[PDB]
């Protein structure tokens, strides 16, 4: 959930 | 038609095997996900500048890079961001009915016309443009506790990630993590020792580490007698920390050849050292499995556990996989509470039928008709191109009543024409259809028309509606349909003769029920001829009932779509501005032994450096995992529980820095959301001191002035953080022989990184950075004794050009538009809703002078535009109704009897919401149900089934009228023969949809919503029209 | 306001919005936005024995962007507790710079 | 140019093939390097797939792996194809002088 | 053919002959017809340079480069109008000095000093047996037969 | 634009120069002296008449 | 084949009123494929021979 992306996680 | 196929069965039940082939054939060729495509398409653009501020980034790359965007057919506005770590985007949002893919080609092509006005360093990166839309399925996670986080990132995107992208049905997989690269960590103490510097490192790196492309011998313009060829090779490439640090930086006439370990510590490391990833814990590495346009989820999940399960022998020692998070268990969820729903309302139409027709082959005909209409309505859905989804499934769910009704009605006639009159089936069957098949075909119609106005929508809320209206249309029109051709025939040939005088001679549990349903319709018309005596009061009575339900109406709450319990929780930290990544771990690790404590969370995902609120070391988010539904059945074990412990928690112990745990809202892209999203712009390029004071002196006049809740309003950016800046005094710089090339060569070389080459590592190129080692990168004092050389080759200090100081300034910048921007935010408190609120913001910012405007955000791009389509579509709707009854009935008036049952099921609806509402704020937390979209379906959905009611009720005291009664007698008898299949079809109806009174579970909150909306309102609004609709028609009589 | 400023009013704020309008296929400005305009005077570069590509290289060395960087980077000693961001102008923006 | 038609393969022809995975229409992949230093990546799709939506989105994807490729290959780019491969006729130009 | 197993590349070819060499004598296929499609590999000429003697006899390492690749390539150097065409200027070595691997062995580098430094001294250039073609089918390393 | 239409693009641009102006400097006006819609909406107006 | 089978045997069903000349009807197709097998094979004989 990182890099810039969060996602739903 | 009835009359056609009551003669040939056969042909019926041929219509209906194509009508079961094709629904199964559809759905076998269906995509199967959670939720459909709802917000706009968005392109964005992720350029990468390191080393470079906010300012920079923006002027130098973003502001070039948007300018040339303006045109791009389809856009609808434009955003840009940039902040303090290297990174900004362009974000590129187009109008509906835009293709994605033709849009994101224009976008890179209009980007290559300006690429190379750029600078060298975000050429070298390159930008990369690409959709926002993610269809995302699954997150993956590899964790070990004995390996550093770079093995762990080289292990899967070696032999992990390459085996899930050939899964079938698999769009994307994206890993989380910096890739690795050759690492050189200079010393400028050491180079100065030498007399070297970073420009000599760079070119020996580049000047060394080179591929040679050799040629071939025997090429084609070649000799006479030439009888060979062969490509000639040579590697000029260095592949090890080793070869690395052997390179040659300078060469002696002396022969000593100082090297690039001399001054440097070369070996393998990351790209950025930015963010960093744990799971409960311990290191891990996480991927993102997305699913593609046209593929299954649930068969999608299902081969990636299994290839992940089969991989998991070959993982070195310590590692492990998991996917904490799965967005396919919500759809499979969805699709075993239809099935569940269906046998249970096959159940309960049976017990119905047993119970008053009192004869088992009257239950089979229901149970065969039903499954058909749901059927052709999946081979519809199939044909338009739509999915299986959360939304979908609810439609069916909701259409399983109506599809009910219908059988129920033609059957209880064909009964109730057989015991009276003693005829056999067939000509039972013919005589009640010739009753009933002109108004089956008007119902339909009506039908028809109020479902279509769903699907005319606009926006997000649009394709949410479009579900719905879609598939309940096509089930209802199917069933129609089977009503008309199957339903008849089943009942001439299944049915049996019932001998003259068999009943009124049970002897048991059914002639004692039979007796109580005798007296009760004896009371009922009894209480019907009492209201029909009296009719001034009766309809003074019902204006009130009316004008009350209205009135209940428009004191509802407004909402999108209630926030449901998906299993986890979001977290956001953010620590003082100027702290580092070692403090914002502590936090972390902090928030992390908070999250083991509370037993309702399983696992818990921590990303540093990273939020969406910006993106700073000193920012950080969670994601709370939380177990299953099954072990959270509580009072405090839902996610809003889990919230608000975590947060209090939080706020308890956390030492530096603040965090707040949300629940987030269902839809993520265009999902309801709450606030006055605000843009300020300003036109004349006045400052960022200026536009601050003016957005400050906006925040103000809407705190205390205005009426916007004064806690809720807020700033939405990121405060401004203390900076060092150097200026260079270019008179003293060259008075003495400094020049301006040597200055921004030592400032750029002193603190940021460089990419010089690209190596090849074991079957994948990489790159090749050089910065300076940690220990000369710290103090504010590396920058300021950074001597330069001047002409004569001697160093000079710094402090006698530059003079290095303190400022505070800004950390992020913003544009919208073409226009320097700042986000604020705010909500109306109650009783002012967001219309005058947002009038009210754009007279305030009117009032600031020329060169400053309001540009709405967000959702408030949706609610500018007024809200009258919903009035226009709903009118036509009525129009359109009236019409077709007027030709049904052949009259203008008597359409009026019938439209005359809307009051009756509104009141019903929000009576229903508003006291759920008071008995769960007196006893519970919060009002939970408002008029959201769950609230309209339901509500359309009991308007069209009491406007059956009316409909059929109406058409049998017409008809008994023109055989020569009077209005009151028609109106009884109709009242009369009507009684027995409403009250079997509210039985049915409202028994069935009890089950979503009391849901609990996943999604249980729009199921809660529809539940209660559908319960309350067929049951308020039967037990009135069940008296008033006689009314209505008499009055109606008298009156015309 | 002279017609140089009100061209460049135009470029900056006006066809911007018009050419993002639905059916618009292209804006043309008979005109255009303003530059920095050094009127080189061969003469004088005589009189001191220089060039043009002196003056091209004179401007270009000298009016660069300068990206600094940031104090207390990612990969740290251990113990460090501020970061900051570093700034340095660089670039000239008026006629008498 | 320079590379053998393994390192030509595993550092530009499979970081293609692998991202041209889950296009909308796709019946199998094939790629084929040479020694020259130069190879391909052939995508066969569905008939009933239109040849414009097929060709628009192996674009799209391409653009997004194309930042990672090496920098020989961004300096002369990738190209698309979406012509047959058997002949139709052959033109014969002659001459004697 | 395809290898799931990733076995290499010795592997699949010593299969894929086995395979072409039963497809023959089997009655079915008529012999000379089968074939295998990809083109043959072949050998080469390899050269290893040795970056620790071409610095102590001080050659450089872009000079290596440049030796090598002027020697046996076209070089693409500009454009001339050619009857109304801008058309292109090739520089290349005649073919007397492209043919033989005596031509690439018997090279020499500008030493610090201008010298020539043979390149048999600081190289060495050697015959080898390389894939001229390497092909996948659907992720899969495939070898083609007909 | 190949596919545009003019009196609505004409509309629109009127429209939006209409919102513009409210944020021009000081002695800044306005005005399209050439219009290619007005003949077409006056010709329709015609014909219907 | 099968397809072709039962789509024949669907519509002579929905078209004569009954499940049974449907059935005599489909069972003349074996016929025709005996028929058009024994002729393939006998023109491969004597071609061969
Ligand atoms: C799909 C295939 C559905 C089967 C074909 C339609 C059969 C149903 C009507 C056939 C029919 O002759 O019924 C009469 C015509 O119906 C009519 O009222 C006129 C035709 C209306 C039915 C057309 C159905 C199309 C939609 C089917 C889906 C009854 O009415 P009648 O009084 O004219 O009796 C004259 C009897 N030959
Ligand atoms: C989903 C589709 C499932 C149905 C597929 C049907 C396939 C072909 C079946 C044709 C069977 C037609 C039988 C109709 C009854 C026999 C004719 C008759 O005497 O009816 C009197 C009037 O016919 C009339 O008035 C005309 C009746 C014409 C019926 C045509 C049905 C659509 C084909
Ligand atoms: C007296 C009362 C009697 C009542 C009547 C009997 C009760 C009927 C109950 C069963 C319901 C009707 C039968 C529906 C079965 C499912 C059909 C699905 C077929 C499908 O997948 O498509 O086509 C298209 C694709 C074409 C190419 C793909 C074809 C795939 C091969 C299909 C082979 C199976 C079907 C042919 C042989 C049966
Ligand atoms: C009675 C005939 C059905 C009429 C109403 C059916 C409603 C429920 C059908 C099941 C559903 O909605 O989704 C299915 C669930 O898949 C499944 O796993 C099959 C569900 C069991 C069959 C439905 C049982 C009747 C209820 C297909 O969804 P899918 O695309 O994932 O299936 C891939 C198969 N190739
Ligand atoms: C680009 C060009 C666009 C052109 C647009 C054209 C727009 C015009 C559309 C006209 C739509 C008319 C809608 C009529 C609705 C009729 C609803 C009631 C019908 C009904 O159930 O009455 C039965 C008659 O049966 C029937 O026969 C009803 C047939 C109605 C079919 C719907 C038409 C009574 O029958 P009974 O029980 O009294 O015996
Ligand atoms: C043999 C059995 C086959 C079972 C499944 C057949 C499904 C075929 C499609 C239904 C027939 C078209 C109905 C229709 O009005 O057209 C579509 C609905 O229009 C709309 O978007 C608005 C109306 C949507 C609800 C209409 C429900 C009708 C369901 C069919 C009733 C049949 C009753 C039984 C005979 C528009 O589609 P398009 O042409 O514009 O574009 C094509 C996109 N792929
Ligand atoms: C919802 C629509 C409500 C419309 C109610 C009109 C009722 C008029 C009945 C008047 C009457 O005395 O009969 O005749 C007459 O002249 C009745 C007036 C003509 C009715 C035409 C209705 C077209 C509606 C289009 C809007
Ligand atoms: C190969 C092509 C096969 C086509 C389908 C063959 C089905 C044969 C059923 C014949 C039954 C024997 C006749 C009979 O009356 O018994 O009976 C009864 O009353 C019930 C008979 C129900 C037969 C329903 C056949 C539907 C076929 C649907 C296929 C999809």
């Amino acid at each position: 959930c990182t890099n810039e992306d969060g996602k739903p996680c | 038609m009835a009359k056609f196929f009551i003669d040939r069965p056969i042909f019926a039940w041929v219509i209906s095997i194509f009508i079961i082939a094709a629904g199964i054939f559809g759905i076998k060729s269906l995509p199967v996900s959670q939720y459909p495509s709802v917000a706009a398409p968005t392109i964005t653009l992720h350029a990468i500048y390191p080393g470079a501020s906010a300012q920079v980034m923006e002027g130098s790359v973003l502001s070039v890079i948007e300018r040339n965007m303006n045109g791009v057919e389809g856009l609808d506005y434009m955003s840009t961001s940039a902040d303090s770590s290297g990174s900004g985007s362009v974000s590129l949002t187009f109008t509906p009915d835009t293709d994605e893919n033709l849009a994101q080609v224009e976008v890179q092509n209009k980007l290559s016309e300006v690429l190379s006005t750029l600078p060298a360093t975000v050429q070298q990166y390159g930008v990369t443009v690409s959709k926002a839309r993610s269809n995302f399925l699954m997150i993956v996670m590899l964790s070990s506790d004995v390996q550093s986080t770079e093995e762990m990132n080289d292990y899967a995107q070696r032999n992990v990630v390459p085996e899930l992208q050939r899964i079938e049905g698999v769009g994307q997989v994206r890993l989380f993590g910096a890739q690795r690269a050759m690492r050189i960590w200079v010393d400028p103490k050491k180079l100065q020792n030498y007399n070297l510097s970073f420009a000599d490192v760079g070119s020996a790196l580049s000047a060394q580490n080179i591929q040679i492309s050799a040629g071939s011998i025997g090429s084609l313009p070649a000799v006479r007698g030439q009888t060979v060829t062969a490509t000639v090779t040579a590697q000029g490439q260095l592949g090890t920390a080793e070869e690395f640090g052997n390179v040659i930086l300078r060469a002696n006439t002396d022969g000593s050849n100082i090297y690039l370990k001399d001054v440097a510590k070369v070996g393998l490391g990351m790209e950025d050292y930015s963010s960093s990833t744990r799971l409960n814990g311990v290191n891990t590495t996480g991927m993102a499995v997305m699913l593609s346009n046209s593929g299954n989820a649930m068969a999608t999940a299902k081969a990636v556990k299994e290839r992940l399960a089969v991989l998991e022998k070959y993982f070195p020692q310590g590692m492990s996989w998991k996917t904490p998070y799965d967005t396919s268990k919500f759809v499979e969820i969805s699709i075993e509470k239809v099935i569940h729903t269906l046998i249970e309302a096959m159940v309960l139409v049976f017990v119905v039928m047993y119970l008053f027709l009192q004869n088992i082959r009257y239950t089979l005909i229901p149970t065969i008709v039903v499954p058909i209409s749901l059927l052709g309505g999946f081979a519809f859905i199939s044909y338009m191109g739509m999915s299986i989804n959360v939304l979908t499934m609810f439609a069916m769910i909701l259409v399983i009543g109506i599809v009910v009704d219908d059988a129920i009605v033609v059957v209880e006639n064909v009964e109730r024409i057989m015991a009276g009159e003693g005829l056999p089936p067939k000509e039972a069957t013919k005589k009640a259809m010739g009753q009933i098949s002109g108004a089956v075909i008007g119902i339909t119609a009506v039908l028809i028309s109020v479902f279509v106005p769903l699907a005319m929508f606009s926006g997000a809320a649009g394709n949410i509606y479009k579900q719905f209206a879609l598939t309940m249309a096509s089930s209802i029109a199917f069933s129609a349909f089977l009503a008309l051709t199957l339903t008849p025939a089943l009942c001439a040939t299944m049915l049996k003769t019932i001998p003259k005088g068999h009943h009124e001679e049970k002897k048991g549990f059914f002639g004692w029920f039979n007796k109580k349903f005798d007296s009760w319709t004896h009371g009922y018309e009894g209480r019907v001829a009492k209201v029909l005596r009296k009719t001034f009061r009766m309809m003074v009575v019902y204006i009130g009932l009316a004008v009350v339900g209205v009135f209940l109406f428009m004191r509802l709450p407004t909402s999108f779509l209630p926030t449901e319990d998906q299993g986890f929780v979001m977290v956001s930290v953010q620590l003082p501005a100027g702290a580092t990544k070692e403090r914002t771990d502590a936090t972390l690790a902090q928030v992390t032994q908070l999250a083991k404590s509370i037993p309702e969370i399983e696992n818990i995902i921590t990303v540093s450096g990273f939020s969406f609120s910006g993106s700073g070391q000193n920012m950080a988010m969670g994601f709370a995992i939380l177990k299953d539904w099954n072990e959270r059945t509580a009072s405090g074990s839902d996610a809003v529980a889990v919230a608000g412990k975590l947060t209090g928690m939080m706020m308890g112990t956390l030492k530096d820095g603040f965090g707040i745990a949300v629940v987030p809202p269902p839809i993520l892209e265009l999902g309801n959301g709450s606030g006055l999203s605000i843009n300020l712009q300003d036109r004349n390029n006045t400052g960022h001191t200026a536009l601050l004071a003016k957005r400050n002196e906006l925040i103000q006049k809407m705190r205390a002035s205005g009426l916007f809740d004064p806690s809720t309003v807020r700033a939405g950016g990121l405060e401004d953080s203390p900076q060092l800046k150097i200026d260079i005094n270019r008179a003293a710089a060259a008075a003495q022989g400094v020049s301006f090339a040597d200055i921004r060569t030592a400032l750029a070389s002193a603190l940021s990184s460089s990419y010089v080459s690209d190596f090849p590592n074991q079957g994948r190129l990489q790159r090749v950075m050089v910065q300076a080692d940690g220990d000369a990168r710290m103090q504010p004092a590396d920058i300021l004794n950074l001597t330069v050389p001047n002409s004569s080759g001697i160093a000079v200090p710094l402090s006698s050009i530059a003079t290095v100081s303190w400022q505070m300034g800004t950390e992020q910048s913003v544009r919208f538009n073409g226009y320097p921007a700042m986000e604020l935010s705010g909500s109306p408190a109650t009783g002012v809703s967001t219309g005058q609120a947002m009038e009210a913001v754009q007279k305030m910012v009117d009032e600031l002078g020329s060169g400053y405007s309001l540009e709405w955000g967000g959702q408030s791009r949706e609610e500018a535009k007024g809200g009258s389509q919903t009035i226009a579509l709903y009118a036509l709707a009525a129009v359109a109704v009236f019409l077709v009854l007027a030709a049904l009935y052949e009259s203008w008036s008597i359409p009026l009897a019938v439209l005359l049952v809307m009051p009756l099921g509104l009141a019903g609806a929000a009576a229903g919401v508003t006291g759920r509402n008071l008995f769960e704020g007196l006893l519970g937390s919060v009002p939970s149900f408002a008029n959201d979209i769950y609230f309209q379906v339901g509500f359309v959905t009991v308007m069209g089934l009491s406007a059956k009611n009316a409909i059929l009720i109406i058409e049998f005291a017409k008809d008994l009228q023109a055989q020569g009664k009077s209005a009151v007698e028609a109106a009884l008898e109709a009242a009369r023969l009507r009684f027995r299949p409403i009250i079997m079809t509210s039985f049915a109806f409202i028994l069935g949809v009890v089950p979503l009174y009391i849901a609990g579970g996943a999604s249980s909150a729009s199921q809660r919503a529809i539940g209660t909306t559908v319960f309350w309102g067929m049951l308020i609004g039967t037990l009135l029209s069940v008296f008033l609709v006689p009314l209505f028609y008499v009055v109606v009589r008298k009156f015309f």
